[PDB]
DNA sequence: TTTTTTTTTTTTTTTTTTTTTTT
């Protein structure tokens, strides 16, 4: 979750498909706070898929910021 | 100026969008915070039996004025509705609240 | 207007006096609303007439679709509205026009609708005095 | 122009002038039902009173031809624009105007019509949002139904010789 | 310098109070379209000038656009479209559309000759017409208009040679 | 420098009143289009010189487009377009648009070169009218036109060039500096 | 500083009264390119001159803004070129003038020579047509019809 | 500094005398109709006569290939540049150059002698426009009569 | 004052001996150069072998103020490589066109003919 | 639940030959 490195930080973070029945998304997801280092994520309806993708790019991001 | 820090971890008791949005008033002041909309897209719109299913994505960026800000995405939908103006409509709008909503939840446990 | 820092006196003012929830004589009805004129003169009583300002950043037009001689139309408009501190709200507002014979007062009508919504809509996020105590 | 602060003075006198509204002799009717209305002109003379001639300025940030239709020699045209209107300390307020023509046989004439019309509705729905003053209060029901020239100093002659003195 | 010098007050009020005059009949022209009255744009030019002076205003083009050129029968029809900003010494504008218009001409060129020509002057016009009732914003208005229907150049000294004696004395 | 130098008292008053003036009838050319009036470039160009001084006005071109390039029976039919923009040294300026037109040139270049001149021209002498009745701006009237062609007409002169320059060199600029 | 610089009175009035002078017989060139009519004109290297006399060596300068082919065309074996430019002369003082100049080649065999020519003369002839606009002594008398009626029967 | 030394009146009139002196035959060089100039070494000199060794400068603005043409094996290239020269008092003058290169099978020779002949030719042309000196009576065709 | 009357009377060709030259004429301080265009001509790896070329744009600027921009260019050939060889080109164009910015300032610093 | 009258004629001929060796 964010609250680790809300707490530790104190950070800013900026931002296909397949599609029947089934879907995965792409990212876009960067991220800065230093100097930015950027991951991707990956999906499993498309709000799920997006949402996801957004949070584990993210958890990713942050590691190598680490 | 240090009180936000210990102010933010606090939970107090899902969240309506008028109550987060009046709670953001407050912590950071009517001019201490600011959101923009970055992208919307209509992913689909289908019609069955009459009836049309919409679905819309969007990208809600928000900032303080310290610099710090969050971009999230959010979702809408509309389902079951004749008439597409009113399907569109909600989509959109639903979509903007839930980015507003989820963008302001990485600034702490308050909001 | 952009780099003009609030004072102290009127921060507080402005603070305390956005919190006021709207008595019974602005709104009207069901669902219960607030007239868009109503809102820009609560804006101008509220910053002054040159505390804000209101453009537009993008406008679309989803469809117009022609059924029996009668056109239905539906538009997006961005509607950013900022302040004379560098704060700012941009909301999405929309506008539908249906049963019109004529294609060129469905657009007139549903553009103007979308901007007004959008506006509207923009200026709530700020405080309940405006009507973020609406719903 | 863009950076000129107002006076306090000036602040509180243009806040309580723009604050009324309008008489009875600012507004037209027309049939449509009835709607009531003011006229850009009258509207530009307010804005001129109220700010000065050289207290706001006007721009049109974007235009767009919705479309040009031809049915039985008859020209339909559908003609957006934006219009932003300025004030010298630096507020603006931006809206959008709509302009047609209906059965004209030339598409000049169409285009100009509906291009100059957009261009002044723009400009009449932009100036509203500054008060009371400038039309906001024809649109409010109650003030709708609770209402319901002589040419010896025309100009003459080209010469204006308080200006030039004043020069 | 231009765009960057204030007024002061007695010129300030001295424009005020000359723009909100109207104009007389000799500024009016007619013509059939039942029918219409109108300032021809040289007369603007002149009233422009000695008003804010000749070095008062400036008027720039920021955009031009053909709508459309279409033949015929061996005619020509065009229509285009001009965007005339207006400035003023202290900084003010005013930008509005103008719109040129030529019809049964067999040349192309001389068509878009007189449209581009026509857009720009009356653009000109209409940016002119929103500093005050002087510089024929009254033209708009019904009652002025009936007012004026119920009412009832010999220069020898025109300049011959080239030079200005007091101009060159003066700089 | 230029633009940023500002007019005095007497140098505003005595342009103002002059700009004021009407041209006379020998400013004035005519051409069949029924006959047509103008005031011929270099003219203009003179009468600017002495109003503003050498160094009193500067124009530049913006952009220039051309319209078209056609062939029709080994004739070429050309049509361009210029903005041109004329300012003074205070910094006021004003733009206009003038057309070159081309056309019966079995050639393509100089049909090009022509167009391509006088739209140059063209522009440079509309955006000089706007000055004032001396820059050509009084031509347009219907009154004063029709006061010209109850003048006399007057026969044309020779000038004389016994004053013509004919050294390079220019000693009272030399000394001058 | 060069374009900074202001002119003195004297200055000032000499070259004004000088750049009113029209130029005599020597400065007019001559062609037939009329189909049956002569033209007259003014060298290039003559107007440098006079500029050179007139502002000094270090009184003007010039430069060339935007340069483009309208059109390289091959035909019998033959180029065809044009070629346009816009100069900019500018005085020490601010004052400038800009025009434009179209250079030509029509007949020769080889597309660098053809180039090199047109490209060439555009420059040259737009030199020339802006300086036009500083007075008749830089050769804006030439298009009068009177003057060159003078001439013709001197 | 470079760009904003001015000039005395003694060196100001000097130079203007200078420039506008003619050229003598042992500068004018000639080729097969006939043909004159002068060498670009001989202007550079020349140049650094007038102004000296530190009283001007030349940059390239723009540079580029007009065409690279292969027939039999041959190629041709054109450059077109533009090169610019400026004094110490701030005064310029830009000038066209061109090179051509034909008939050299190797495509880098043909490029090489095109983009160097260019700088050059512009050189030469840019400092004409300052006096007779440095080229600018070249043109005159009386001139060339006299001392041919 | 005098240093200015000397250089100016004191105003192929092997590479380091110009740039020793312009050392003993200006010194160490006196003088300085930058790269400023770089660009590549034609293909490479054409029959094994390749072709090479590469133009550079040298600006020399001594302590006044004083400049010169000239243009060099670099040829590779029969190098069965693209490694180390585009960079032969590379410093081959750059020391062609130094040595061709520092000739034009007077005859001591090159002038051929 | 927003929102619904505006537009008013203009354009006036110009263009006038150059270029040509270097790394
Ligand atoms: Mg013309
Ligand atoms: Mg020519
Ligand atoms: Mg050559
Ligand atoms: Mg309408
Ligand atoms: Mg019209």
């Amino acid at each position: 979750e964010g609250h680790r490195v809300i707490n530790l930080a104190n950070w800013a973070h900026s931002i296909f498909v397949d599609l029947n029945g089934k879907f995965y998304v792409g990212v876009c997801a960067f991220v800065r706070v230093y100097h930015e280092d950027v991951g991707y994520g990956v999906s499993e309806s498309k709000a799920l898929s997006l949402e996801k993708a957004r949070k584990e790019a993210v958890t990713d991001g942050l590691k190598r910021a680490l | 100026y240090q009180a936000i820090q210990k102010a933010l971890r606090q939970r107090l008791g899902y969240i309506e969008g008028h109550r987060v949005i009046n709670l953001a008033n407050e912590m950071f002041g009517y001019n201490g915070w600011a959101h923009s909309i970055t992208q919307q897209n209509v992913d689909f719109v289908d019609l069955n039996n009459g009836k049309f299913y919409v679905g819309v994505c969007a990208f809600v960026r928000v900032q303080l004025k310290d610099g710090s800000y969050h971009e999230d995405v959010g979702y809408g939908v509309s389902e079951g509705l004749k008439s597409k103006a009113l399907s569109l409509e909600k989509a959109r709008k639903e979509a903007v609240t839930d980015g507003l909503k989820r963008a302001l939840r990485s600034f702490g446990n308050a909001l």
